[PDB]
């Protein structure tokens, strides 16, 4: 029921936008970058990974991956709707510049929309595949 | 007429005894079935008694020190009077020098037996209102709560002091009117704080930074209350909000304790849900686990009850010792935790309101009845009451039951057998109204005298002393039980016995004790041949007592199951405070019938009163229900459909806790309330009672 | 030039009239032209000794002084998809590598040959090999987390003493004027905390009428009161933070809070910045007395106490190390009128790559000098560029080993400086030794690399590479000595010697450095014979001994000495030399021998005078460039032309007692002196205030405290110093 969001280009795994708040982050950020390296043009477009007490959720659109991490108790129904809101906004604002950039995190300023959308889902008073992540890694 | 005697004594002195003729011997005092008990209302309203603005004129004896009353023997020639309690002869004060037979003081006329004095010596202290606001609730519930508090702010006196404490996960003590910044002191709702600690962490009429006069702060408070938003902390999925009710109350008590002790103050706490964190916790933050029920507390499946109850019990004694009132206004769909917090309004004179949502006419109207004024625009509430009871040397006080705290005062009027909050001649009542009714239980160890002296702080700030002196005839030795049987108040004794049963159920079988005394009362004052149940009759003085006992043992006051623990605490709360007439309505709800064949008429609480072509209006004190038969469940048909509605509106105002209204008919789901209060059955209950009254004693 | 030997007892006028220039290493022409700029990177010995035994013979310190983040006029930014680095020691491809196979380059630090990848293509003409200073775009693996946003947290002391100083008014005015000039893009976050006996947070929401002052009174158990609107987005909430900056100086005018809880306040500020990190600005005005981190009062010394420094507690050191681990840097602004134990307070900035700022006896009315100084130093502090969550590694060729670091940072792994922030005004020093004899090579190199997240959210690497030759002769080591760099490295070593031992040992080791080196030079050749490169060595060391850092018989106070040592450990070499040995000019007779090339301006070039009262004159006026200030001294018998045409006064008596600057009059004498002053402050980004207050009787003649060549009642003159050295050289 917490936060970890990353947006990366599927081809080379190039990060595009992310957002993290702690007050660990070092292990699940590696596994996130492991997955971005493994994803290709044959990977499932929508999937959910189990990592014990944590659970990854991602979608893939226009060669761009939208990954989110949360505790396994977080509703998988809400996790995909959160990635859909990010995709439609990111594709509408930067969907045509993605295959041209080469810097890591060329869209850091997407940090703003990620966090204002993030709070609309981590609050109950505001209202596909499954595989163990250790297999894909 | 004994009925005229009972009616007039309640209207004049605000008291109703179980017996108006007391046992003159030790042999009959011990064998009394229903104890000599009084249903005393210290602030009962009446046809505009003249307020006495001079000193009370007390007896010149250290131990006695009674108040001059009509039972005192006077001597207008020698300017002397004899105290009726200790036989001490006193001299009149110089202000009584021009005393005469054709112009005597008020306190000596039997009309002025109950009377109120005014003590103007010290500068009057202002009233203090502390708002303790929960912020873990829905927007529509929090907005309505905000509007209700802003309206109550507009009714307060200009001299009164006000403070604001909002809480959720944290506790905010707001420093009012601090320019353009609006600051507040944030505290963790995880650990408890003493008053001393709070004092070191925080710092002409008096006022603090946290408690300021209304006339100088009302504009900033009404803007603050208008901008109060919900608790900013997110509530994750499947979780309850972190609500620190136990610490917020302990900071409100701790705040007033180190600022204005021993003075009228009202801590009005508004709750939208149970305490999920800190001392005073009621349930965990996991929605998977429900709030405890009676079935959970009997099978030992409620790990927060005893630890949470003890926390609020210490807060209750802290505020009651200091002399402050604690109000609790709870509104939520789930339970709130009234079972754990009940001692705060019960020990003090605090109100207890329970609804489903602050955004209803039920709460909004009830909340503004709190601030109802009288013929002078002054609140119908007193503060810091001190009840002292002077009895004849033959009378001793077992104890009191009701909203009061013992001052632990010792004297020859204290009885060994203590009952309720007993073992004292003095009681403190931090909050009293024109309704607050204590139950005083006496014990004998003509004319016997009892004097009630009540010192409280009026809403105007004046200090008032209400003296009530009653007298009841001693029994004639040649007609002991005969006169005692005629002076029996079956209504008052039923409630005074109900007071004892509920006090033992709330501080634990109780029904076994309630039956052994009903059977004992049948054998001593009934007419019957031995081993002949059909011969049992009862005088018109006792005939209604078995029926009042049938409904009492089946009511929700003693059958706690099929109700939530917060509902059982709410029902018992109001019953331990109300006067006689309202208490009878709680135990035996009144039922009126409406049909074409005659005007409205009261009918029995039996299943036979439920006809198809008749409209019923059951008046439980807590709920008003209009029932339509199967035939009527469809200008002459309008007069019938609105006759109970009109009669409902009238009584749906004067009652301070506005009862819930229910419009239902045959087959409707809400007809269950009528079917459970109605009707093993009384017929079987009476036959079993007669079989035990005519056989062994 | 000069291989000649100098007799310091006969010259007595060796100081040059033009500014000192750093030496040129004895390198080949094509190699030296590509060497690093000496302002960014320089060495105490431009000729590195071949062995440690040779270095010990010279009795001179070997070390590096670097200014890695200095503002540059031009910077090559390589955005290569691959960063060519040596496969062994990870040294960056630098201009001093050895290309052989044209597809294989020999690393100039570990001598391993590496394969030149295709992307590189004429491999040597690529910018990474044509620039000793270069900035790379770090790839994905060069960061532990997404680039952090710029987070600025300002923490203000609001006690009764702080309100009396009136500093809050001007600081809030600087933030309002520089709100749009703060480095960062739309991700910038800003927060505010005030404290006294309790910590005061400030929530900023657009749905509320006004900010909310959330006060946490639990001093022993601090927490964060609100999760969202404490560190707010500056771009969205600009209007909200502007009202608070206008409302803050008005809230505490009638305060009776006499104590200050700095310790717990910094813990509250740490918890608030822990998730993201950033720059934490602390403004303290008195001794911390309440709560954790409280400090006891000390009695200030006098001119009579002997040289009998270190912090009294380790709270502010432990807290700074926690700030470093969370990428939080703490800059301390001390505006104290009494002793505040800066020896302990300074640890919050030393071990967190921060920087302390000291304004003694600040007062909005009584001290206009400190007011304008704070205004200008805040104008620089708020508008200069900045890098976040930074690390720096200093490399050198095999055989040379760095063994001691100097500056504001945390040393994680020998050679791995953690920089929670990196600022362009910070200087660093390093001491090294020859662990393995350099018999193999004739060149040795040094490389510093600075990984940081810019204010625009881009992980960048700035790399500097230095190359020096190796010699094996005692004389060759002396011929390449940098007298300024040696003085700076000795000043850093002396500060550590003070904390480590005492002030006496620090002063003695400084004097022994001049004795041992010149005695070693004499034992390898009547008067005091020194080489040409060390003719100013006893001068700059005597000036070091009379600086407020190491002086003894002066009436200096504790916080002044600690702050002077904090400037030694953190200032670049130039400003350290300008502070120690200010440049003294005469300015009442400027003329046309200047730099009149600058289009329309002439800009006189008056000769630099030696720091002696003998060089002054009661008939003229003398300006002293002390680096951070410009003290203009006016003589009593000053000419009437300088009074009315430059100062705007008709006689010496009516020169205003506290003069904050010169007037810009319509006189050619004013145009000359304003041109010379403006040209001085254009050689630096830290705008120095200039006060003419130095009269012959203003009771503020600390202008004379910099005359380091004259004798005083408790220090030797420059000639007395040379006499003492000669007695020890040939003892
Ligand atoms: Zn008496
Ligand atoms: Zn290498």
């Amino acid at each position: 029921m917490v936060l970890l969001t990353m947006i990366a280009r599927v081809a080379d795994g190039l990060p595009l936008a992310a957002s993290m708040q702690e007050d660990d982050l070092q292990q699940y950020q590696s596994q996130a970058k492991q997955l971005f390296r493994k994803l290709n043009e044959q990977s499932p477009t929508r999937c959910t990974l189990e990592a014990g007490a944590m659970t990854f959720h991602y979608i893939i659109e226009q060669g761009v991956c939208y990954l989110v991490l949360c505790e396994a108790a977080f509703p998988k129904k809400l996790a995909f709707a959160y990635l859909e809101d990010l995709h439609s906004e990111f594709d509408e604002q930067h969907g045509k510049k993605v295959p041209t950039v080469s810097r890591p995190y060329s869209f850091i300023e997407f940090d703003t929309f990620i966090q204002k959308t993030k709070k609309l889902y981590i609050d109950s008073r505001a209202r596909i595949m499954v595989a163990n992540i250790e297999e894909v890694l | 007429t004994y009925l005229e005697f009972i009616q007039q004594n309640e209207e004049r002195d605000g008291v109703r005894f179980s017996w108006n003729v007391w046992p003159s011997s030790r042999l009959e005092a011990t064998r009394m079935v229903v104890p000599v008990a009084a249903l005393f209302t210290p602030l009962k309203e009446r046809p505009d008694l003249p307020p006495i603005q001079y000193e009370p004129v007390l007896c010149s004896r250290t131990t006695c020190r009674a108040v001059l009353n009509p039972l005192c023997q006077v001597d207008y020639r020698a300017k002397l009077w004899a105290c009726n309690f200790c036989y001490q002869r006193n001299q009149f004060p110089p202000s009584y020098a021009g005393i005469s037979e054709l112009n005597q003081p008020a306190e000596l006329l039997p009309q002025f037996s109950s009377i109120e004095y005014v003590v103007l010596r010290g500068p009057q202290m202002p009233l203090i209102f502390l708002y303790v606001v929960d912020t873990c609730m829905e927007d529509e519930d929090l907005q309505a709560l905000k509007e209700s508090m802003q309206m109550s702010l507009s009714l307060l006196p200009p001299t009164a002091l006000v403070g604001l404490i909002t809480f959720g996960r944290m506790v905010q003590v707001h420093e009012l009117g601090c320019e353009g910044i609006s600051k507040s002191y944030v505290f963790r709702g995880t650990k408890d704080l003493s008053a001393k600690q709070l004092q070191e962490m925080l710092g002409p009429p008096p006022s603090n930074r946290f408690l300021q006069p209304v006339q100088k702060i009302d504009m900033n408070l009404t803007d603050l209350l208008g901008e109060l938003q919900r608790d900013p902390w997110p509530v994750p999925q499947g979780k309850r909000p972190l609500r620190s009710s136990g610490v917020a109350l302990s900071i409100a008590v701790g705040l007033l304790e180190c600022t204005f002790p021993n003075t009228g103050a009202r801590i009005m706490m508004f709750i939208g849900g149970p305490a999920t964190q800190g001392p005073g916790m009621v349930v965990g933050d996991e929605l998977k686990t429900p709030i405890r029920s009676w079935h959970d507390i009997d099978k030992d499946n409620a790990k927060y009850v005893k630890k949470g109850t003890k926390h609020f019990e210490a807060l209750a004694n802290r505020a009651a010792t200091t002399g402050h009132v604690i109000d609790i206004y709870a509104c939520a769909l789930d339970q709130t935790g009234l079972l754990e917090m009940k001692c705060c309004p019960n020990l003090t004179g605090g109100y207890m309101v329970m609804g489903d949502s602050f955004n209803t006419s039920l709460f909004k109207q009830t909340f503004q009845r709190v601030f109802t004024k009288d013929m002078h625009g002054q609140f119908k509430m007193g503060f810091g009451g001190t009840l002292e009871i002077k009895t004849s040397r033959e009378i001793k006080i077992s104890g009191a039951i009701g909203p009061c705290v013992s001052l632990n005062s010792k004297g020859p009027c204290v009885s060994e057998n203590e009952i309720g909050t007993g073992g004292t001649c003095q009681w403190k009542i931090c909050g009293l109204s024109p309704t607050t009714t204590l139950a005083i239980y006496f014990e004998v160890v003509g004319r016997g005298a009892i004097q009630f002296v009540t010192q409280y702080q009026h809403s105007s700030g004046q200090r008032r002393i209400r003296v009530t002196t009653i007298a009841r005839n001693w029994a004639d030795a040649q007609t002991q039980i005969q006169n005692i049987a005629a002076s029996f108040d079956q209504e008052a004794a039923a409630i005074l016995m109900a007071r004892l049963a509920i006090y033992r159920a709330e501080t634990e079988d109780v029904l076994r004790w309630l039956d052994r005394q009903l059977i004992r009362l049948c054998q001593k004052f009934g007419e019957y041949h031995k081993d002949d149940p059909s011969s049992f009759r009862f005088s018109e003085t006792f005939s209604l007592y078995p029926q009042f006992m049938f409904h009492l043992r089946r009511s929700s006051f003693l059958q706690v199951f099929n109700n939530s623990p917060d509902e059982s605490s709410y029902y018992r709360h109001h019953f331990m405070r109300q006067d006689l007439t309202q208490s009878l309505i709680m135990i035996q709800p009144i039922l009126y019938a409406y049909s074409f064949s005659g005007p409205p008429e009261p009918v029995l609480l039996d299943s036979s009163s439920i006809l198809a072509d008749r409209i019923l209006l059951m008046d439980t004190f807590f709920q008003i229900l209009i029932y339509h038969g199967e035939t009527i469940a469809q200008e002459n048909f309008r007069h019938l459909l609105q006759a109970p509605v009109d009669d409902a509106q009238e009584i749906l105002h004067s009652r301070f806790p506005m009862p819930r209204y229910i419009d239902t008919e045959h087959g409707g789901s809400q007809a269950r309330f009528l079917l459970s209060k109605v009707n093993v059955s009384l017929q079987v209950f009476m036959d079993h009672l007669k079989k035990l009254a005519v056989s062994s004693a | 030039e000069g291989l000649r030997v100098v007799n310091l007892l006969q010259e007595r006028n060796m100081l040059p009239s033009t500014p000192l220039k750093p030496p040129v290493p004895n390198l080949h022409e094509d190699i030296q032209k590509l060497n690093c700029n000496p302002e960014l990177f320089r060495c105490t010995l431009t000729s590195i000794p071949q062995t440690q035994a040779l270095l010990n013979k010279a009795k001179l310190p070997l070390g590096l002084l670097l200014h890695p983040f200095k503002d540059l006029v031009q910077l090559p930014v390589v955005t290569s998809s691959t960063i060519v680095r040596c496969r062994s020691c990870r040294t960056y491809i630098n201009p001093f590598v050895s290309f052989l196979d044209q597809r294989r380059w020999k690393c100039n630090l570990c001598y391993r040959v590496n394969d030149v990848p295709e992307e590189f293509l004429e491999p040597h003409r690529r910018p990474e090999v044509q620039n000793a200073t270069i900035e790379f775009m770090a790839p994905s693996e060069y960061m532990l987390r997404p680039p952090q946003p710029p987070v600025y947290l300002f923490v203000f002391d609001v006690s009764h003493n702080a309100v009396e100083t009136g500093y809050l008014n001007s600081v809030c005015q600087s933030l309002l004027d520089n709100l749009d000039l703060l480095p960062g893009n739309t991700r910038t976050k800003i927060g505010f905390i005030t404290f006294d006996s309790t910590i005061h947070f400030y929530g900023l929401q657009e749905s509320l009428s006004q900010p909310q002052m959330l006060i946490v009174s639990d001093i022993e158990d601090v927490f964060i009161p609100m999760p969202e609107n404490l560190l707010v987005n500056l771009n969205e909430s600009k209007e909200l933070v502007q009202d608070l900056l206008k409302t803050l100086p008005q809230m505490f005018t009638k305060t009776l809070e006499t104590q200050s809880a700095l310790g717990p306040a910094l813990q509250a500020a740490f918890k608030l910045m822990s998730p993201t990190g950033g720059r934490m600005s602390v403004f303290q005005t008195q001794l911390p007395t309440l709560g954790v981190g409280a400090l006891k009062p000390r009695e200030e010394p006098n001119h009579r106490s002997s040289a009998k420094m270190t912090p009294s507690t380790d709270f502010y050191k432990k807290l700074a190390l926690d700030c470093s681990g969370q990428q939080v840097a703490v800059d301390l602004f001390l505006l104290s009128g009494q002793y505040s134990d800066l020896a302990s307070l300074g640890c919050i900035s030393r071990y967190s790559a921060g920087s302390v700022y000291y304004y003694p006896s600040y007062h909005h009315q009584h001290n206009p000098v400190q007011v304008q100084k704070l205004q200008k130093e805040l104008q620089r502090y708020l508008t200069r560029k900045i890098g976040f969550e930074a690390v720096m590694r200093i490399r050198c060729t095999k055989g040379l080993s760095i063994h001691t670091f100097h500056g504001n940072f945390f040393v994680r792994s020998t050679d791995l400086l953690s920089l929670p922030n990196v600022n362009p005004d910070a200087g660093y020093a390093v001491q090294m030794s020859v662990e393995e004899s350099l018999t193999d090579t004739q060149l040795v190199s040094f490389q510093s690399a600075l990984l940081y997240t810019s204010s625009k959210g881009e992980r960048r690497i700035r790399v500097h590479t230095l190359c020096l030759p190796v010699v094996s002769t005692l004389n060759d080591v002396f011929l390449g000595a940098d007298v300024q760099a040696i003085s700076g490295l000795l000043a850093n070593m002396a500060v550590d010697r003070s904390m480590t031992a005492s002030l006496s040992d620090a002063r003695d080791a400084l004097v022994n450095a001049v004795i041992d080196s010149l005695s070693a030079y004499r034992s390898s050749v009547p008067g005091l014979m020194v080489p040409f490169s060390l003719r100013l060595f006893p001068l700059f060391v005597l000036a070091l001994l009379k600086q407020k850092s190491f002086q003894t018989g002066t009436n200096a106070r504790l916080d002044e000495r600690i702050f002077a040592m904090c400037q030694v450990k953190n200032q670049p070499l130039v400003y350290l030399m300008l502070t120690t040995h200010p440049s003294l000019y005469r300015v009442d007779n400027l003329s046309d021998e200047g730099a009149l090339n600058i289009s329309d301006r002439t800009i006189p070039q008056p000769p630099i005078l030696q720091l002696s009262v003998e060089k002054l004159s009661r008939d003229g006026a003398f300006l002293m460039d002390a680096g951070s200030v410009l003290m203009l001294w006016v003589g009593k018998n000053c000419t009437q032309n300088f009074l009315s045409q430059v100062l705007g006064v008709q006689n010496y008596a009516s020169i205003p007692q506290p003069m904050t600057d010169l007037p810009e009059l319509d006189t050619p004498e004013s145009a000359r002196i304003i041109a010379f002053i403006s040209w001085l402050r254009e050689q630096r980004p830290f705008f120095p205030i200039l006060y003419v207050i130095a009269d012959e009787s203003p009771m503020k003649a600390n202008f004379l405290q910099n005359m380091i060549e004259d004798r005083t009642e408790s220090a030797l003159s420059y000639y007395e110093f040379l006499l003492h050295i000669q007695q020890q050289v040939n003892k």
